[PDB]
C-alpha cells in the first residue's frame, strides 16, 4: 500500500494542499467517535491522524489531555481502538490513516507485534510521540517491515544533522512542527517525505499560509477536539460544527 | 549523539519528544564540563559542607542488635539540612542551572520532599522555583506545601490523569519543553531520561563515599552489605555507587511491598513490574496489562514513584545488586523499634531499609554480618501516620 | 559546703528543701569527677559526634545582608539530632546519671523539646524516662507528646497551679526529692539550683567553642558579636561561654517581648522582671507585686521559662553581656525572611535572635559588623503557627 | 516573747507532748479559716503551723497543693494572711504561732521587712520551706533580730554536720522529718530546740509513738487539711470533724 504517495500525487495534480485533522479514538465514546471520523472524511479530510488514549500523554496540551480522559471515561482501550481502525479502513479504502502513539503502547507487548497489528487493520503511518530519531531504530525498522510509514517531528530549530536524519528515516510525511522557509527547502533538498505543518493550526488562513510556504498541507489537532469538547451536550450539533470547520479548512488548501 | 552512555544495559535512554532533545544534550554537556571543573566541585563541596551539614554521621546501633552477631550502622541522611538526602542533588542541580545561565527551576513532587528540597536550593541560590504537584498530593501534603510557599516557590496543582506524581512528572516535562531556554528541570530522582540518572547518582555519591571512609575508620573493613530503600532510586544509588567495584560488598535495595506483593497493592516495579517506556526511559514499571501506567502504593508516600532508576534495573540484571520488598507492617515495626531503642525517628521510607536489615539479623542471629542502612530521612513527618495506625489498631 | 561556687555574683544558689541538698551535692561531686575524667569526656565527645552530628555547620547568610556592611553567620544547632541544641546537654546529663548508677530519668517540659531530648537520650542510653508536662501543654503539644511516647518515655500530665512549665518544674522536684537514690533529675535549661546552671553551661559550651574555631577559620578574627535567644538561658550560655574572656566580642541575649514590653504580655524577666527566689535559685522572674510566680508569654512556646539562668543575670549586672527583647511580630518577620532568602526554616525561638541581628544590620546598614546568630533549632514545628497568623492577618 | 519556751516548760511539767496542727491560711475562705483555727485551739492544739498560699509550693504533696488552690480561689493574699494572723494572736495570747513560708514570699519585698511584719502580728516562728541551712544566714539573722524563731527541717538521713548546724541555727523547735532514735539523741546532745516530728502524722498512735521516742510532740499537716477538703459542702460538719480529730490527737500526747 502506498496511500500517502497516491494522495500527494493526486493533490499535486489538483494544485491542492492536504488538510489532515487529528482526533482521539473513542472520544467521547466509540459509537460517537466513529460518526465523528465519518463526518471529517465526508467534509473533505484528506487523511486522518488518530490518537490512542494513553494514561500519560506528556507531549499533549490540555485539550488533548481532556480527550483522553473522556475516552477513558467511556472505557476505551487500545484493543477497542484497533477494532475501530478496522471498521474505518473498511468504509474508506484510500484515505491515509496515521496513528499518534506513545512508546509504551507500541513497546508494551512487542514493537514488532504492534506494527503487524497496524498492517492488519490497514493503518498507513505511526508517529510515536516520545521516540526521538536518536531512539527510533527498532520502531522505524518494525514499521517498514510491516509497510507502515514511521513519521518524525521536525522541530522549529532542527540543526542540519537532524534534518538529514528526519529526511532519511521518515516516510509518508514529515511532521513539521510550528513551535521556516529554511526547513521546508532543506527537507526538499534531502528528499524528505512531503512536509505537513502542525501545532496551533486552527484557522483557514493558516492552511493557505502553510501551502504557500511550500508545505504539502496542514495538520489540525486541538481545534477539532475543541469542537468535540464544546458540543458534548449535543451530538448532532457536534457533527454539524465539525462538518463546517473541516470544509472551511479544506477549502483553504485549494490554492 | 551524546557524550555519555545513556543506557545501563538495556535500560534507560532518552525517550522524549524531539523538541526536548536539545535540552537534554545541553544539560549533558553542562554536566560533563562541570564534572571537570574544580571550581564547580569546590562550590558544590562548600554548600554541602557549610549549608547542608556534610559529612553526615555514621551511627552504630548497639541496642537494636544486642545478642546477635549483626553490627548495624546507620548512615545519617536524616541529619542533612531539609531532613532527607534529596538536599544533596538539588544543590548540585541548582549549581548546574546557574552554570547554564538559567534563572528558573521546574520541579515535580509527590509527597513534597523533593518540592521542599528544590524550593530551599532555589531560595539559597536566587532561582525562581515552580513546583508541580498532583492535586490529590497538594490536598494530602499541606505541611510540605506551606514549606514550599514560605521558601518563595510557586506550587502548581496538577489535575490531569490521576492527579498524583505520575501526572506532575508529565506536567514538568510539558512546561520544560517550552521553557528550557530559561528554566532548568530539577528532576527529583535517579530516573527519567539521560542524563538525569547519571547526574543524580553523581550528585548523591558522597553518601557511599563517606560511608566507605567512615566504616574503614571505625571497623577497618568494608561492610558485608549496604541496604537502602528504593522509591525512584536516588538515595540507594547514592549509597551504592562507591561500592559497585567492591565486589564483596552486597548492595541491597528495598522496594515497598505495601499491603503485600500478592495483593497487587505495592510499589515494587523492579521485581514485580514489567519493562515499559515512560518518563523518558526504558525501565520496569507499574502498568496495566495493555500498558497504561499505574500508581505505586506504599504507607510511605515518598516511595510512590511507579518505576525505578534504570541503573538499578541494570545492577539487578547482572546480579551486582539484589532487590527485595518490605510491607507497610514490617516498615511500621522497624519505625517503632528505632524510636524506642535508638532515639532516632526514621522516615517511613528509610524504615523499609531498616526493616530489611532487622530481617537479615533476626532470621540468622548467629551470622556474622556488618551492615549499613542508609537512613535516607527523618520521620517527624510520619508521626501522625504512625499514630493513627496504632490508634486504629487499638494499641 | 560545695566544691564549686553556687553563685554568679548575687544570683543563683541552692534554694531547695533540706531533703534535696544531698541530691545536689552528690550531683556536683559526680560532675566535678566527670569533668576530670578523660574517659567520660571521650564518651561524651563520641555521642556528640557519631550520634548527635557535631560539629554543626557555621552558615554564612549572603542573601540576607546584601547591600549592607553586616556579615552574618548562623550557628546551625537546627542541624543537631532532635532539631535543637537541647540534645547536647541531655547526652551529658544522661552520662552523668549512668556514672552515678542511676537507671531512671525525670525531666520537665513546656513546649516539649526538652521532653523529646530527654526521651531520646534515655532511649539511647537505656534509662527509664518519666516526663512531667503541664496539662495545658500536653493539650497544646500533641506532636512532641507522641515523640516522647514513641521513644518509650512516660508522659505525666501536671494539673496543679497553672498546669504549665512552672508547675511541671515543681512536680519534677517533688518526685526527685523522694526518688533521687535511683533517679536523676535531667533539668532542661541553665537555671535552677546549683550545680545545674554550671553543668548545663559546660555541656552546651561546644556551641561557642566550635563557633570560635569556625569563624577564625573563615574570617581570621573573632565575631564583633554573638546573639542568642534567652528562654531559660542554655543555648545562649552555650554560645557565650567560650567568648566571655574575649572582651571585644559582644554577647547579646534576646528575651521574648511577646505583644510588647509595655503590654506586660512578655517573657523578659532579666530586663523587666524583679529578682525573686524560686525553682531553687535567686534570679529575675515574672512575678506579681506580692511575689506569686507568673507565666512568660511568647508566640514561641520554648521561650516560656518565667525566669532566667543566674549566670545571665550576673553577666548583665557587670555589663559583660547585653540583653534586649524582640516582639512576636519581629520574630515572625525574621522567620519569614530566613525561609524566603536562605532556605532555612528557623525555630520561632531562634527567630528572636535573628530578628535582633536583622535590626542591628538594618538600623545601621553601613556599620561594619561581623555577627553570629545561634540558630538554636529548626522551625518545622512552627509552620502551622506561622500559617494561622498569616491566615488571620489575610496575607 | 518566749511562747515556745513557755509551752515546752508547761508541757514537760504535765508529762505531755505537743500536738501541732498545720492549716493553710484562708482555706477555704478567710471567714471559715478563722473559725477552723479557733476550733483547733478550742479542741487542744498546743501550737499552730500556718501556711501562706504560694503559687508554687514545691515542698508540698497534693493535699496542701489543693488547699492553696482553694485559698487562691477565695482571693487570699499574703496581706490578708497577715490581717488574719493579727486577729488570731489577739484572741489567743499564748499559743505559739508558726508560719510555713516559701522563700519568695519572705524575700519579695525585703527579708528584714517580712520578719518585722511577723513580729508586729505576734508570730513566733517561721520555717522557710526552700531555704536549706546552707542558704539560711540572712533569714535566720532577720528572724532573730525580730524575736522570731527560725525553724529548720532535720531530714531522716542528716549527717553529723547537718545535725550540728540545725542544732546551732534553729530556735523554738526542730522540725524532725519522718521520711530515728539516733537523731533525737544527737539533737539533745547538741542542745537543739526540742524536736517535733512531722510528715505523715495522721493517727493518735503516731503521736504517742513520737513522744515515746523522745520527741517533744507531733506536727500533723495533711490530715487536718484532708478533713477540710472532705467537708467543703458542710462547714458545720467540717468544724465538728476537726474538733473530734484534734482532741483525739491531743489526748494521745498525754503520755
Ligand atoms: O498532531 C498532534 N496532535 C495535534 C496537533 O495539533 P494542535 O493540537 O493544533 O497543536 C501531535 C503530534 C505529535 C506530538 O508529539 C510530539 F511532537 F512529541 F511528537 C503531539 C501531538
Ligand atoms: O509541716 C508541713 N506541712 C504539713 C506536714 O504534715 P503532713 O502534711 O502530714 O506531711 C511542712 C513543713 C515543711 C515543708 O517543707 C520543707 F520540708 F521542705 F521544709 C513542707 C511542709
Ligand atoms: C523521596 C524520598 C525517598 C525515595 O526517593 P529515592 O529517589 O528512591 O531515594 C527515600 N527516602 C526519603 C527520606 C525521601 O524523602
Ligand atoms: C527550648 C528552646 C530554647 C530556649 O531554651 P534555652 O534554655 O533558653 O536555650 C531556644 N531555642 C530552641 C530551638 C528551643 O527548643
Ligand atoms: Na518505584
Ligand atoms: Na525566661
Amino acid at each position: 500500500m502506498e496511500r500517502y504517495e497516491n494522495l500527494f500525487a493526486q493533490l499535486n495534480d489538483r494544485r491542492e494542499g492536504a488538510f489532515v485533522p487529528f482526533v482521539t479514538l473513542g472520544d467521547p465514546g466509540i459509537e460517537q467517535s466513529l460518526k465523528i471520523i465519518d463526518t471529517l472524511i465526508d467534509a473533505g479530510a484528506d487523511a486522518l491522524e488518530l490518537g490512542v488514549p494513553f494514561s500519560d500523554p506528556l507531549a499533549d496540551g490540555p485539550t488533548i489531555q481532556n480527550a483522553n480522559l473522556r475516552a477513558f471515561a467511556a472505557g476505551v482501550t487500545p484493543a477497542q481502538c484497533f477494532e475501530m481502525l478496522a471498521l474505518i479502513r473498511e468504509k474508506h479504502p484510500t484515505i491515509p490513516i496515521g496513528l499518534l502513539m506513545y512508546a509504551n503502547l507500541v513497546f508494551n507487548n512487542g514493537i514488532d507485534a504492534f506494527y503487524a497489528r497496524c498492517e492488519q487493520v490497514g493503518v498507513d503511518s505511526v508517529l510515536v510521540a516520545d521516540v526521538p530519531v536518536e531512539e527510533s531504530a527498532p520502531f522505524r525498522q518494525a514499521a517498514l517491515r510491516h509497510n507502515i510509514a514511521p513519521i518524525f517531528i521536525c522541530p522549529p530549530n532542527a540543526d542540519d544533522d537532524l534534518l538529514r536524519q528526519v529526511a532519511s528515516y521518515g516516510r509518508g510525511y514529515t511532521y513539521l512542527l510550528s513551535r521556516l522557509h529554511h526547513l521546508i527547502e532543506k527537507l526538499k533538498e534531502y528528499h524528505a517525505a512531503p512536509a505537513l505543518q502542525g501545532f496551533g493550526i486552527s484557522s483557514p488562513e493558516q492552511v493557505s499560509a502553510a501551502v504557500r510556504a511550500g508545505a504539502a498541507g496542514a495538520i489540525s489537532g486541538s481545534a477539532i477536539v475543541k469542537i468535540i469538547e464544546k458540543n458534548l451536550a449535543s451530538p448532532k450539533q457536534m457533527l454539524a460544527e465539525l462538518r463546517s470547520f473541516v470544509s472551511a479548512m479544506k477549502a483553504a488548501s485549494r490554492a | 549523539t551524546t557524550l555519555l552512555n545513556p543506557y545501563f544495559g538495556e535500560f534507560g535512554g532518552m525517550y522524549v519528544p524531539q523538541i526536548l532533545m536539545p535540552a537534554l544534550n545541553q544539560l549533558e554537556e553542562a554536566f560533563v564540563s562541570a564534572q571537570k571543573d574544580p571550581e564547580f566541585q569546590a562550590q558544590f563541596a562548600d554548600l554541602l559542607k557549610n549549608y547542608a551539614g556534610r559529612p553526615t554521621a555514621l551511627t552504630k546501633c548497639q541496642n537494636i542488635t544486642a545478642g546477635t552477631r549483626t553490627t548495624l550502622y546507620l548512615k545519617r541522611e536524616d541529619l542533612l539540612h531539609g531532613g532527607a538526602h534529596k538536599t544533596n542533588q538539588v544543590l548540585g542541580q541548582a549549581l548546574l542551572a546557574k552554570r547554564m545561565g538559567k534563572s528558573e527551576i521546574i520541579a515535580e513532587t509527590g509527597a513534597g520532599q523533593h518540592g521542599v528540597a528544590s524550593a530551599l536550593a532555589s531560595a539559597l541560590l536566587g532561582l525562581k522555583c515552580r513546583i508541580y504537584m498532583g492535586a490529590k498530593d497538594v490536598e494530602r501534603q499541606s505541611p510540605n506545601v506551606f514549606r514550599m510557599r514560605l521558601m518563595g516557590a510557586e506550587v502548581i496543582p496538577v489535575h490531569s490523569g490521576s492527579a498524583t506524581l505520575k501526572d506532575a512528572c508529565n506536567e514538568a516535562l510539558r512546561d520544560w519543553s517550552g521553557s528550557y531556554e530559561t528554566a532548568h528541570y530539577m528532576l527529583g530522582t535517579a530516573a527519567g531520561p539521560h542524563p538525569y540518572p547519571t547526574i543524580v547518582r553523581e550528585f548523591q555519591r558522597m553518601i557511599g563515599e563517606e560511608t566507605k571512609a567512615q566504616i574503614l575508620d571505625k571497623e577497618g573493613r568494608l561492610p558485608d552489605a549496604v541496604i537502602a530503600c528504593v522509591g525512584g532510586g536516588s538515595n540507594a544509588i547514592g549509597m551504592f555507587a562507591d561500592f559497585i567495584n567492591d565486589t564483596s560488598v552486597g548492595l541491597i535495595g528495598v522496594e515497598p511491598g505495601g499491603h503485600g506483593i500478592e495483593t497487587g497493592e505495592h510499589g515494587a516495579p523492579l521485581k514485580h513490574g514489567r519493562v515499559g517506556i515512560y518518563f523518558g526511559m526504558k525501565a520496569p514499571m507499574m502498568q496495566t496489562a495493555d500498558g497504561q501506567i499505574e500508581e505505586s502504593y506504599s504507607i510511605s508516600a515518598g516511595l510512590d514513584f511507579p518505576s525505578v532508576g534504570p541503573q538499578h534495573a541494570y545492577l539487578n540484571s547482572i546480579g551486582r545488586a539484589d532487590y527485595v520488598s518490605i510491607t507497610d507492617d514490617e516498615a511500621l515495626e522497624a519505625f517503632k523499634t528505632l524510636c524506642r531503642h535508638e532515639g532516632i525517628i526514621p522516615a517511613l521510607e528509610s524504615s523499609h531499609a531498616l526493616a530489611h536489615a532487622l530481617k537479615m539479623m533476626r532470621e540468622q542471629p548467629e551470622k556474622e554480618q556488618l551492615l549499613v542502612v542508609n537512613l535516607s530521612g527523618r520521620g517527624d513527618k510520619d508521626i501522625f501516620t504512625v499514630h493513627d495506625i496504632l490508634k486504629a489498631r487499638g494499641e
